[PDB]
């Protein structure tokens, strides 16, 4: 559900709809096709219709790729590799992440036994 | 059809005072125009799509 | 409960209810699906209707992706292995975390035992 980079197309009301003019339905149409079509090739681009009413001075129809003003607040990351250590911590099996030392083994009869090795052991 | 023609003739109006009668029509289309946008044009007549 | 960038949609009024039009009811169950299917797929894009008002110049649909103007206070993962690490401080089992130290071993008899030994020991 992340949708920044969304492309957003605003048409006015009348072109949505079932009684409009056969002109503008094919013109939803198209835009139908753009939106499920559009990549980032080499011939991607646009030729859109583009009128700033007198009225409002803003444009009616605009291409534009959807925006969020913030960011997450906790960074999942980090949050998920905590607990991945605390798991291994619980059953003393930081070899797995870890990996095989040099001062670690897990020969029983080893004056260095690991310790999750010991546990078999028990 | 008939509205949008409507439209176009109240624009045209401008104001008459012939000796006795005065007639302000200046003041129409822009109350007009309100009303057209608002209850008219603001109205989808179809479903978006996503 | 981290919802920014969450779709939402602003409907005029008249739109939400059961007296409105049944184009209307079907304009807020299309949203309805919009909302709850809408993901971030290859086809992923959006034909929205949009009139900005001859009065105050805004809007009146209106899709966008809720957004945060601030950032958590406090860093909470700094925090809990903070306590985390006084956790096992309190039971003196550092080896736990740290990890089998060349400074120590488990061996009561040697002369390089562990304080946690010790205290299994006592």
């Amino acid at each position: 559900r992340d949708l920044v980079g969304m492309p957003k197309i605003g048409l006015p009301p009348d072109y949505l709809g079932e009684d409009a003019e056969p002109e503008k339905k094919a013109f939803v149409k198209y835009c139908q096709e753009v939106v499920n079509d559009l990549i980032a090739n080499d011939r991607a681009g646009l030729i859109w219709p583009r009128f700033i009413d007198p009225e409002t001075k803003e444009d009616i129809f605009e291409f534009s790729l959807v925006s969020r003003q913030g960011a997450k607040a906790y960074d999942t990351g980090s949050i998920i590799d905590r607990y991945s250590k605390q798991i291994m911590m619980a059953f003393m099996s930081d070899v797995l992440a870890m990996g095989q030392s040099k001062y670690g083994s897990f020969s029983l009869a080893d004056s260095k036994t690991s310790l999750l090795a010991m546990s078999v052991d028990i | 059809k008939a509205l949008k023609y409507l439209l176009f003739q109240v624009a045209k109006m401008g104001d008459e005072k012939v000796g006795g009668v005065y007639l302000r029509n200046s003041s129409r289309f822009k109350s007009l125009k309100a009303v057209y946008d608002d209850l008219v044009k603001s109205s989808v007549s179809g479903l978006p799509y996503a």
